[PDB]
C-alpha cells in the first residue's frame, strides 16, 4: 500500500474471441425472420452479410 | 534551463534493470524498440536530465 | 491480477519477462484485454505475496 506509482496492482479480465469455420455457437441477441426466393434480397445468414 | 547531460560509454549497458529504479509507465521510444535494446549496439550513450 | 507495467506489456508482437513465461497472447488473435486500476483491490495491510 505504501509502494511507487510505477507498480501498483492492476487487474485483468480477457475476453478474447475467434474466427473459425466451425459451427457458430454463441451469437448476440437478434430475430429470425423467415425464408424468401427468388428475390434480390439482404441476407443475414450468422453474420455473413451480402 | 541548466539541465545536466552525463555522457556513458566504455561499458555494458543492461537496461533491463530501468523499470527497477523509477516508477514510470512506458518506455516511450522513437527509433529503438525498448525490447530489443541488448542484443545489438551503439557508440555512446548520453543522458540528460530535467 | 497483474502489475503496473503490464498493461502494455502483453500484447501482440511484444516480448519482455512476462510474456516470455506467465501469459503469451498469439500474434494474430481477435478479442482484446480489459485492465483498471485495482491498487486497493489488491491491498492487504501486511501486503499480497
Amino acid at each position: 500500500p505504501t509502494y511507487g506509482v510505477g507498480h501498483q496492482p492492476y487487474r485483468v479480465v480477457v475476453l478474447s474471441f475467434e474466427l473459425l469455420h466451425a459451427p457458430a455457437t454463441v451469437c448476440g441477441p437478434k430475430k429470425s425472420t423467415n425464408l424468401v426466393k427468388n428475390k434480390c434480397v439482404n441476407f443475414n445468414f450468422n453474420g455473413l452479410t451480402g | 534551463y541548466a539541465w545536466n547531460r552525463k555522457r556513458i560509454s566504455n561499458c555494458v549497458a543492461d537496461y533491463s534493470v530501468i523499470y527497477n529504479f523509477a516508477p514510470f509507465f512506458a518506455f516511450k521510444c522513437y527509433g529503438v524498440s525498448p525490447t530489443k535494446l541488448n542484443d545489438l549496439c551503439f557508440t555512446n550513450v548520453y543522458a540528460d536530465s530535467f | 491480477v497483474i502489475r503496473g507495467n503490464e498493461v502494455s506489456q502483453i500484447a501482440p508482437g511484444q516480448t519482455g519477462n512476462i510474456a516470455d513465461y506467465n501469459y503469451k497472447l498469439p500474434d494474430d488473435f481477435t478479442g482484446c484485454v480489459i485492465a483498471w486500476n485495482s491498487n486497493k483491490l489488491d491491498s492487504k495491510p501486511s501486503g499480497n505475496y
